[PDB]
């Protein structure tokens, strides 16, 4: 199933039920008419795209804006990728399968996301992994890999999963609930702000916070899980857990129980 | 308009009629049956007909309800409402409650909690509630103002101009409160207090200042008796607690609120029992009591109170677990969200209470039938509660599902009695507006307002009462066959008092002196509303 | 007098010119929404027969308090109650200076509680160092007061070593009988309010204690109380579905201009609000007080004059002094109202709808 994006959107649009479990059911001349549009003129999937349609798990989505919001949202089965940009909302309680985007994501990518995996190939936008306003919890589950760089707030109130993430920005890890954050290069300033349990990796950082105080060089069996993990899905964040790591102790601010590690020297 | 209803068994416990009957309705009032033609007639084959439901006790306004749909916006589901009635379907909002309430045939809502500092907003609040006419119950018993005349022992001159300024000011219907001095103990570090424990700076108890209010309303004469929140809610033991209050108004007229919450036994001195039957006991060896049950409903819900003391005792109990506690001025209001476990030993006990303390009533118009909307339960269950009083085997059919704990420290699976619709008449329309004081609205006979409910007869009485064939508001009808057809606003119940002169000059220096504002910013001036005028309507004080 | 085009002063032209504009556009939007709840009232009622989204000028301030509370809750107590009650008082920031609330509090010891008439203590986190009233003033970390906040709930929860700045501060909050810590949200920020609001629930562990949220200037908080009775949810809530979808990102009428999704816009400020300074970019409805700078016709497509509440006109406002609504009389003032423009626009718009 492929849906060939006819031009530029003129609004916001939401794409959430359009997995192709539900695209498979409904007749191919029937789902152009699904209105996805948010505002009151609307736009039905006909005037957005070019809906070729089959029987299959399988859904590409030729062409992509940042007008794309809650694309994958509830995904229970299948695989759903997206050729170009995406907007806020990526796999919004994502029960399971895979979801890939070739372009860059928009904000509150990958809430609520309970099992699959999200793959940005760009880059993510702020409060990548995040809750939403609200919300009891950002990811809660889903493996969420970004080959590019998060902005700010990166798996803001985490509850559950893995994120995989080449950069990231400020106050990555706030409000973390648990889980696990591993990003291979840069993190930005005060990480891990009211962290509660949880697990961050990072190559470089920034100031971190008074309230995260260092353990020291710990050669832990945790570790050595969490490496041969990233090793067998293949994760460039794998190399990262070689050598020998730093570690500090979760804010003191909430329960002390989080972590952050990054290399020796 | 003159408007027959023929065919349909209507049922009036004040006259005593269970029998299939006309009920003649002009100009919006009820008439005599007229010997001539009316211009139009409605046709009800069985589908019992009773008067207008009258709701005693539901937080349906407020700060604190305003604070709840922020803090829990996921609580009431929002459906398409594609040609609806503007925010009829958007759950939660004002006229998502009001288009609920009349689809099951109330017509009549009171507030229980109306703060003299927030007047307007929660007036302003009542007002956009539609179709339904509302009422709001002024609360009283922990502000500084009426402490300090308390402790000083002002006489009982004094405190009548102080409850007379603040029901007039506050365009209240009656007099509330909600664990006396709690707030003002809460604030000065108390956790625990009961009705005979002394007060942090009055030197007073709880009963102090209850027995100071039970004189205020007899005196000014408010037809409604002292709405009262008593002590320990929730806690084991409180069966002690609501007892000797009663035994504490020294006979006065009274009126408990959500009385289940109470009737917790102590048992072994982890565990506790129920006290249903020691708290129906009590409220027939006292005629001036009154109470209403506050039935517990599985499932996620929250629990809206200004008995702070209380709500920061169980805040910690909270799931999800986040709560808004605000201590100010008065009482302020505590907001923890709160769900009933489905199969949870504690909830299903709390569920058994409720029904209990009705199924053992002799009369169930001093019992009146309420869930403490939200606390206890959404106000939409009230035709399952309904069914499950009137239907013994659907109770046995609930009672299978829950565990052993039910039968083994209640008693409900042995009380096996059946429920009419004349006692159903006296839960949810007779007792209530008895109580109320509104003469006009309990009943059918001539001479009431045209407030009449029609539901069509179903052995499943979750669906008879659930969708209402046709429900009427002062004549005109605003539901029909369970589906809102009329979008108009009612008129909020004030009871007309005049505040003593003497008594406005009083306060105003001490407003000025402790908030920096005058009585205009507590004033509740009719320009404000939407209707300038047509927004209030005088009860008269008995 | 009324704008429409180049200054066409009729008020009823005026009224069906911008139902036309509101119509043909596809994504509108409600911005301003400074005024009276009757004003308020109307323009959330005009939107859930548009379509359209609603963003208050206060918005970045209230959701700043609506994030941290809508998750993690709140501990409040009010402006009275603090300089009733009161006997040690932390104060963050430079905003909650401004206010004569803090001259207030200086000038007399409480008058009521347990704490009554007792010496009272004034601490300060990110205040100026030197100032006018005698208070103890704790030095900001480097990051910021967000930071420090964190920082000094370490030390209350025991977790971080003694003798230092905040381990003082941390001693002398325990030490209380009623405590308020009064901040300001939108300079704390969401994070650091929820810090803030969790080192109350650690310092209730031992003593009462409770947070002053400090409200907005531009009937912000009024707002949200009325939506919220109204919509059943807070501000930035749309309709383009007939049902009221609450997206704090996606309904931000700051987000939604820069991006080009909203057509037309309509600005609410019968009282004084700073200038949105997009009004000249896409077609704009301004409902504004006849002795504001923007009356003139050149701001806004079509710009109607409405009655300032409590100045000329009747109208109930978010009262600083109370923290709650009460209605304000006009002081020594036919004018028309915000209230009674948004609902002609309404109605004009429902009867093109018919026919
Ligand atoms: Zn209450
Ligand atoms: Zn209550």
């Amino acid at each position: 199933s492929t849906l060939r994006l006819r031009g530029d959107l003129p609004e916001r649009v939401d794409l959430l039920n359009i997995t192709p479990l539900a695209l498979s059911g409904l007749s191919e001349t029937e789902a152009g008419k699904l209105a996805i549009g948010t505002s009151r003129r609307g736009l039905t999937l006909g005037d957005v795209f070019e809906i070729r349609l089959d029987g299959s798990d399988s859904l590409v989505i030729e062409g992509g804006s940042a007008r794309l919001d809650r694309v994958g949202a509830a995904l229970s089965q299948g695989s759903i990728r997206v050729e170009g940009d995406v907007g806020q909302r990526l796999g919004e309680g994502m029960a399971a399968g895979t979801l890939t985007v070739t372009g860059s994501a928009g904000p509150y990518a990958g809430t609520g996301a309970t099992g699959g995996t999200i793959t940005i190939e760009g880059d993510a936008g702020d409060h990548a992994g995040g809750a939403v306003y609200a919300a009891k919890a950002g990811l809660d589950g889903a493996t969420l890999v970004i080959k590019g760089a998060a902005g700010d707030h990166l798996g803001d109130r985490m509850r559950r999963g893995m994120i995989l993430a080449g950069s990231a920005g400020a106050f990555a890890a706030s409000r973390m609930i648990a889980g696990t954050i591993v990003v291979s290069g840069a993190l930005g300033d005060h990480p891990g702000y009211g962290m509660r349990r949880g697990t961050l990796i990072a190559g470089s950082h920034g100031t971190l916070l008074p309230t995260f105080v260092e353990t020291g060089t710990p050669d832990l069996v945790f570790v050595r899980l969490l490496a041969q993990s990233l090793k067998h899905l293949g994760a460039a964040q794998a190399n990262l857990l070689s050598g020998t790591l730093r570690r500090y102790s979760g804010d003191l601010a909430t329960l002390g129980k989080g972590e952050l590690f990054v290399p020796a020297h | 308009m003159l408007t027959r209803i023929h065919g349909g068994r209507v049922v009036d416990p004040t006259a005593g009629r269970d029998a299939v009957g006309d009920v003649w309705i002009e100009d919006g009032r009820v008439v005599a049956p007229s010997e001539r033609a009316p211009d139009q007639t409605i046709d009800a084959t069985g589908c019992v007909v009773m008067a207008g439901g009258v709701e005693v006790h539901s937080h349906i306004a407020g700060g604190n309800v305003v604070m709840s749909r922020l803090l829990l916006p996921d609580l009431y589901v929002s459906e398409s409402a594609p040609n609806g009635h503007p925010f009829a379907h958007a759950g939660g909002s004002g006229s998502w409650i009001g288009a609920n309430y009349a689809r099951m045939g109330y017509t009549t809502a009171v507030e229980p909690a109306l703060p003299p500092s927030n007047a307007l907003a929660t007036h302003l609040e009542l007002a956009d509630i539609p179709l339904l006419d509302r009422g709001g119950l002024a609360v009283l018993g922990n502000d500084d103002h009426l402490l300090q005349l308390l402790r000083d022992g002002e006489g009982k001159q004094a405190v009548r101009d102080l409850v007379q300024q603040t029901l007039a000011h506050s365009r209240g219907l009656g007099v509330k409160c909600i664990n006396a001095g709690g707030a003002s103990a809460f604030k000065d570090g108390v956790l625990k207090l009961s009705l005979d424990d002394e007060i942090p700076c009055y030197g007073l108890s709880t009963r102090k200042i209850m027995s100071a209010l039970l004189d205020a309303v007899e005196e000014i004469g408010v037809p409604h008796p002292l709405h009262v929140h008593c002590n320990n809610l929730g806690l084991p033991g409180a069966d002690d607690s609501l007892v000797a209050t009663l035994e504490a108004a020294e006979g006065r007229r009274i009126h408990f609120a959500h009385a289940q919450f109470y009737a917790y036994g102590v048992v072994d001195p982890g565990g506790f029992r129920s006290a249903a039957e020691r708290i129906n006991a009590a409220m027939e060896a006292h005629p001036n009591a009154t109470y209403d049950v506050g039935q517990v409903v599985f499932g996620q819900t929250v629990t809206i109170s200004l008995d702070i003391l209380r709500q920061f005792g169980g805040r910690k109990g909270a799931k999800p677990k986040k709560w808004v506690i605000s201590a100010g001025d008065a009482e302020g209001g505590g907001v923890v969200p709160f769900l009933y476990r489905p199969r949870g030993p504690v909830s299903s006990l709390q569920w058994a209470i409720g029904l209990e303390l009705m199924l053992l009533s002799s009369n169930p118009e001093r019992t009146i039938l309420t869930t403490d909307h939200p606390n206890g339960g959404v106000f939409t269950e009230y035709p399952r509660i309904i069914h499950l009083l009137m239907d013994a085997e659907e109770r046995a059919k609930e009672i299978a599902t829950l565990p052993a704990i039910v039968g083994e420290r209640s008693g409900l699976p042995k009380i096996e009695r059946e429920y009419s619709f004349s006692e159903i008449a006296q839960l949810t329309r007779s007792g209530p507006a008895k109580l109320l004081g509104l003469t006009d609205r309990g009943h059918l006979r001539e001479g009431a307002k045209a407030d009449v409910a029609i539901y069509r007869d179903d052995t499943d009485r979750t669906a008879m009462f659930s969708r209402a064939k046709l429900v009427l508001k002062d004549g005109q009808p605003i539901v029909e066959d369970g589906e809102v057809v009329a979008w108009f606003s009612g008129k909020t119940l004030s009871l007309n008092v005049e505040a003593d002169a003497g008594m406005e000059k009083r306060a105003e220096s001490y407003l000025q002196d402790r908030f920096g504002a005058g009585l205009d910013t507590f004033a509740v001036p009719d320009a404000a509303f939407p209707e300038n005028t047509g927004t209030f309507e005088d009860v008269a004080c008995r | 007098a009324a704008w429409v085009k180049g200054g066409a002063a009729d008020v009823d032209a005026a009224v069906e010119a911008a139902a036309d504009l509101l119509a043909a556009s596809r994504v509108p939007v409600l911005a301003g929404l400074s005024a009276e709840v009757s004003a308020l009232r109307a323009a959330y009622r005009l939107a859930e027969t548009l379509g359209a989204s609603l963003d208050p000028v206060s918005g970045p301030s209230v959701y700043a308090e609506l994030g941290a509370l809508s998750a993690g809750g709140a501990m409040s107590t009010t402006r009275a109650e603090t300089i009733g009650r009161a006997d040690v008082i932390l104060i963050v920031g430079n905003r909650p200076w401004d206010g004569e609330l803090i001259a207030e509090i200086a000038a007399a010891a409480p008058s009521r509680g347990r704490a009554a008439g007792a010496e009272r203590a004034l601490l300060s986190l990110g205040g100026p160092q030197n100032g006018a009233i005698r208070h103890v003033a704790y030095a900001a970390d480097a990051g910021g007061l967000t930071i420090s906040l964190g920082h000094l709930r370490a030390f209350a929860k025991g977790h971080l070593a003694g003798e230092a700045a905040f381990a003082d501060l941390a001693k002398r909050l325990f030490a209380a009988q009623y405590g308020v810590i009064v901040y300001d949200p939108e300079e704390v920020g969401e994070l650091g309010a929820e810090m803030l609001q969790g080192l109350i629930r650690d310092l209730n562990e031992s003593t009462r204690f409770f947070a002053l949220t400090l409200a907005d200037p531009f009937q912000g908080r009024a707002a949200v109380q009325l939506s919220a009775w109204t919509t059943g949810q807070a501000p930035r809530v749309g309709f383009g579905r007939h049902q009221p979808e609450h997206d704090s990102w996606r309904f931000d009428s700051a987000r939604q201009i820069a991006a080009g999704e909203a057509d037309a816009a309509l600005w609410l400020a019968s009282l004084p609000a700073p200038r949105p300074a997009w009004l000249g970019s896409l077609p704009t409805i301004a409902i504004v007080g006849e002795g504001s700078q923007e009356a003139a016709g050149e701001t806004a497509e079509v710009v109607i004059t409405v009655g300032v509440p409590g100045q000329s006109v009747g109208g109930a406002l978010w009262n600083d002094r109370r923290g709650v609504i009460a209605y304000a009389e006009a002081s020594d003032p036919e004018t028309e109202t915000a209230a009674g423009v948004l609902t002609r626009i309404r109605d004009r718009l429902i009867e093109k709808g018919v026919s």
